């Protein structure tokens, strides 16, 4: 981790650690004792908060969807990506290739909707969240045969309990997920660009298992991703521009930095 | 089959794994190995400070 | 002494009198694929000295106002030699590179270039609900150029090229985490980077994925006084390293 | 069964917690690893890498490459200033979007030494000397060369070897300093002056540039994760 | 009692979970086992068994036994195609309802080699030769015999021994391929041509058939369970 | 009376049985023995590849 | 990795730490060391009772 | 090289085996044996022409 400062006295020598050539593409290994007289300091500081498995291993909200126990929008569909929401996305894009296991956690809430229904009296709601791996049947309605879940992972959750959670393995067909792809999936080099199937990891469906009330209730499910067991390769400059789309790297040109008055001024504007 | 490891301090704790999948285990927090020499000093020739970088 | 260098690959030899060392990747030198990392079960083709040798690309003038240039690596050598004739007959291949950029000028000239090899440099589009076409990203040994002003948004399949965002939406001054050297005209006249194969798969098709992009970007413009040479070229030379190919089929 | 009792914090979702949870896909074997070049295991690996500093950034300079360039020229006398900016990465306009500075808007605290490198990009007939100074805080910025040579400084002579390093020592009352602006954990001021004029012969440009780089030393550390102020959204993408 | 704390995922029903639960009938002794022939312990046992492939399946052929039959005949010249279908079991019309293909609509990923066998079912006076080819993807299907002999191929000569195996190597960028259609994990194309004409004497039929079989090799594996798209219902039966 | 067994990896876990019936135990996930030779090669005579199947 | 310590009485208890941070541990209740001699008697010369404080 | 000591440049010194005529472009000539010559201190460079012949001797 952090290294200890070593004491140094006066010099007058043919050594020149301060002078260097930065054209070589090498970062100089100069320490403070080289350029000045220092005392010996014992350092007890650590670099344990800046591990990759600390930086990326906190739950982050990626998406939220709504669905109702009446009318249209009886269920919610979402294709799992960590690219809908800015904050998690930016952190993963300090790297080109990442490999991790997910832990999904769901915060499901319900809100009574305005109506003129007399004598509402909800029963407790039970919700079903169904993970469907790539390919295979997709529910086209609440009350299809796809919600049987004979071989699709699924959880059921009654209100007023702890959030559900489940672990997902590393599901890539590649040896790492890629956050950037500089190519086309077609051999003609036509169609969509930057689209790849290394990051597929199914679709998520959510519904009510009962309409408890005679009146309308609308639920909101929020999905949290927590990377764990992380490994990362090839670091990249942070994103400077705001994101526009979830499938593209497209951007509006942004200035390098914010301005200031002069090149000698000691304040920001 | 318990592991006993040291805690982060300025003691020890006990952990048992309960599941048959190794993707169910808690996150690895205490791995502190590092090597900045891939990204700093990627040069073929060995640079010695206190000697010219270019002769 | 430390400034003289010679690199021999196949027929080719490069010699420089001013050299800033050689940068090697992420401290990994090119190697052949192991049998404990391989997936494909056929015997590789390894042409050796018919693929792994220096190829010069077209030169491009450095002017007092020039914004920069880029070349996408497997598709800038795709029409050249038997390197280009092994990647259209095979479905797979993997290779590293040695990139050597030359640019010589007098001791009365000044300027500075940044030479970077950027893994998977995916580049934005001027119009925000389209992606670029393959005729705006890929040259073929001709360099594509950046712009100094934003590309206007039409109904475009154009690339958003601005030097200061590097066409990727990042600060251009932070491209120094990628393997790099500077050509500063008062010091050195050449730069050498040796890239290893970087991908998340052991081999990949090379006619629809570009896994590296070379960019040469002026940070300090070219300047000289009247009476000096007004034409200063920048030549790029690229050699494959440990090329393999697998999955022999028909041409296309 | 076994008599148990629940404590405060049961049935909560803490976002920083580490607990075990069953897999939704049991007995799933993951694809083998391959060695990919350039594995990262710490972010202080990649904060120790030089990154071009946009010292200039005055009006319309941030929308060009002129931000990174620092003017120097042949002028009458010497002891005129070249630049000045305050030490406070992850706050200052100059340092907030550098590679060092963006691994430091995810943290509340920072400690250790920082090294600036300078690279002279004139012609090979140009020559000069500079005074690269750093003043601890408590007396404001130096406004003369003679005020600035009472702090830490290095005199840089340009010849073969076209770079020089000003390493900024850690001189602080506290063990850590805030990333965000506070006057209790003020950093000091970094200034540059002509020690000697830029001297050129005929037919060589008398205007030259300097480029600046910044990286952390090996005694550097960061602490206490937080959201960065530099990414936003109004709706899902 | 013992202080405990509940974590997220308590009081949930995950359908993939393995936990112990009390029996509703305690001390119930089950009937003895007997050895019954043909115990199955893995489904890759029964994916390594040959299964007739319905190569033909053009209009009204699927409602007959003509689906399984592949026409070959005596014709002028040679180098004409006999069949072509793409490599992609568990998607393709040809392979989705084969025995291999239906242990592969329960899985998302697949890897390994596949072996096609062909059985000539002409008369014993008929003779001929075929070119059984496989082309990796990246150049489209071969449209001539000379385009198809640049890929993997076997020349099959018919005599005693009336079958020949074209083993399809694993040649893929990735370690696994998707079961479902994706162009990133394209499989290639399998084609057949006349290397030599079918030659018969008088009083023997000049029209013959070939039957095709498919099975997995011993390096084959599948991964990631999912519901099959091939069974449906509108109400309970 | 705990069993300690290896997890599925690209460590170990602990399990105790709590009930007196062996139909209450968790599912057996880690049994990987197989024998495809009943369904492939059920022939009485031994087939050798690299020799005619029929003489 | 259990600690066994004595209880406050006019027996023993068992404690296991469950977390990887040492700021998650229960409060230290049983530390009874003390030294009032910093705040009482801070004088340089040693005072002896049964002798004049000032000669 | 017999320029002044301020002159600098680079050259491609190529040799092509026979069977395709003389190269007529720089890109045709870099497919043969070649050396890139950089002028600095050391004002000479050697292009050694290998023996590549079907026969052991040539007329
Ligand atoms: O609270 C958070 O966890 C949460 C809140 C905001 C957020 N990101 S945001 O870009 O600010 C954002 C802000 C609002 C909405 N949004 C709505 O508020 C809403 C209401 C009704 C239908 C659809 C939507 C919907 O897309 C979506 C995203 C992420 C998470
Ligand atoms: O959700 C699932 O778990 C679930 C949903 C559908 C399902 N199979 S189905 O064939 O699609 C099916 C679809 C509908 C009904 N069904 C009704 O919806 C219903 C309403 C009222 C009375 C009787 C019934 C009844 O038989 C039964 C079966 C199985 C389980
Ligand atoms: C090694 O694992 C044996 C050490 C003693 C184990 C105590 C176990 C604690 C209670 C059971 C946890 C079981 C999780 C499935
Ligand atoms: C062997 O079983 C003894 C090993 C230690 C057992 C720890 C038991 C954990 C708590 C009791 C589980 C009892 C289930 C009825
Ligand atoms: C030393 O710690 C081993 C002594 C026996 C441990 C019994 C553990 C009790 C149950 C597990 C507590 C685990 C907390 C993460």
């Amino acid at each position: 981790r952090v290294a200890d400062t070593v004491g140094t006295g006066p010099t007058n020598s043919e050594a020149i650690p301060a002078l260097t050539a930065a054209e070589t593409g090498h970062t100089s290994q100069v320490v403070p004792g080289d350029t000045m007289q220092t005392r010996h300091v014992k350092n007890y500081h650590s670099r344990s908060e800046s591990t990759i498995e600390n930086f990326l291993c906190r739950s982050a909200c990626v998406y939220f969807t709504e669905y109702k126990n009446s009318g249209a929008k009886r269920y919610a569909e979402w294709v799992l990506t960590p690219r809908q929401a800015a904050q998690l996305r930016r952190k993963l894009e300090f790297f080109t290739y990442v490999r991790f296991d997910l832990e999904l956690t769901f915060v499901i809430t319900s809100t009574q909707q305005p109506s003129t229904t007399q004598n509402q009296d909800a029963q407790i709601l039970t919700h079903q969240i169904m993970y469907v791996p790539p390919g295979g049947p997709v529910p086209d309605k609440v009350d299809s045969y796809v919600w049987q879940t004979s071989t699709n992972p699924s959880v059921f959750w009654t209100e007023g309990n702890a959030p559900p959670r489940m672990s997902i393995p590393f599901l890539s067909i590649g040896n790492a997920y890629s956050n950037f792809y500089d190519g086309w999936s077609e051999f003609s080099r036509n169609g969509v660009y930057g689209i790849n199937t290394l990051n597929n990891m199914g679709t998520l469906y959510a519904r009510h298992v009962n309409a408890g009330s005679t009146g309308p209730i609308k639920s909101t499910i929020r999905i949290y991703f927590k990377p764990k067991h992380v490994k990362a390769w090839i670091p990249r400059p942070p994103r400077l521009c705001q994101y526009e789309k979830a499938k593209n790297v497209n951007f509006q040109p942004s200035g390098v930095t914010t301005t200031r008055q002069s090149i000698t001024t000691m304040t920001n504007t | 089959g318990a592991q006993v490891s040291t805690q982060k301090t300025g003691i020890h704790y006990t952990n048992i794994n309960y599941y048959k999948d190794a993707a169910s285990n808690s996150a690895n927090r205490q791995d502190f190995t590092q090597d900045p020499g891939k990204f700093t000093e990627p040069v073929k020739d060995i640079m010695i400070k206190s000697l010219p970088a270019l002769n | 002494s430390d400034r003289a260098r010679s690199i021999t690959l196949g027929n080719s030899t490069i010699t420089t009198q001013e050299c800033a060392n050689v940068v090697v990747g992420y401290g990994v030198w090119p190697d052949y694929l192991k049998d404990s990392e391989a997936t494909a079960e056929d015997q590789p083709t390894q042409p050796d000295v018919a693929t792994c040798r220096f190829y010069t690309l077209d030169s491009v003038q450095w002017q007092k106002t020039s914004p920069g240039w880029w070349w996408k690596l497997p598709d800038a050598l795709s029409n050249l030699g038997l390197f280009g004739q092994n990647m259209q007959y095979h479905y797979l291949g993997r290779t590293g590179y040695t990139v050597h950029v030359q640019c010589n000028a007098s001791k009365f000239h000044q300027g500075c270039l940044l030479v970077v090899c950027v893994p998977e440099a995916e580049m934005g589009c001027a119009t925000l609900d389209n992606t670029p076409s393959s005729a705006e990203l890929l040259g073929g040994d001709t360099a594509k150029e950046f712009a100094d002003k934003p590309v206007a948004s039409g109904s475009n399949k154009l690339v958003q090229r601005v030097v200061y965002n590097a066409g990727m939406g990042v600060g251009v001054g932070n491209l120094t985490i990628f393997p790099h050297q500077w050509i500063n005209l008062r010091t050195n006249n050449s730069a050498t980077i040796v890239m290893p194969y970087t991908n998340s798969v052991p081999m990949d098709n090379m006619f629809r994925h570009n896994n590296v992009t070379l960019m040469v970007i002026p940070f300090v413009p070219l300047d000289y006084c009247p009476g000096s040479t007004t034409y200063v070229p920048i030549t790029v030379t690229i050699a494959p390293m440990c090329a393999e190919y697998n999955g022999l089929r028909l041409a296309g | 069964g076994l008599p148990t009792m629940n404590t405060p914090g049961s049935c909560q979702f803490l976002t920083s917690d580490d607990f075990q949870s069953p897999s939704a896909m049991p007995q799933y074997d993951v694809t083998p690893e391959m060695r990919i070049p350039g594995e990262v295991k710490n972010l202080m690996e990649i904060a120790e890498v030089d990154s071009v500093v946009p010292v200039q950034n005055v009006g319309e300079k941030v929308n060009s490459m002129e931000a990174y360039q620092i003017p120097v020229r042949s002028n009458e006398g010497s002891g005129t200033q070249v630049f000045g900016f305050p030490l406070q990465p992850g706050y200052s306009s100059v340092f907030s979007r550098t590679l060092l500075g963006e691994i430091l808007n995810y943290y509340t605290h920072w400690s250790g030494s920082i090294k600036l490198t300078f690279m002279f990009c004139g012609s090979a007939m140009a020559t000069g000397k500079f005074l690269l100074a750093y003043s601890p805080p408590g007396a404001g910025a130096p406004t003369k060369r003679v005020d600035a040579m009472l702090g830490t400084h290095v005199i840089w002579d340009v010849g073969l070897q076209s770079s020089c390093v000003l390493c900024i020592p850690w001189i602080s009352q506290t063990h850590y300093r805030f990333v965000a602006s506070d006057e209790y954990t003020a950093g000091g001021f970094i200034t540059c002056w002509y020690q000697t004029n830029i001297v050129v012969p005929a037919d060589a440009q008398s205007s030259c540039y300097i480029m600046c780089f910044v990286s952390a030393c090996n005694d550097f550390s960061v602490r206490l994760l937080k959201d960065t102020p530099f990414i936003s959204q109004q709706n899902f993408f």
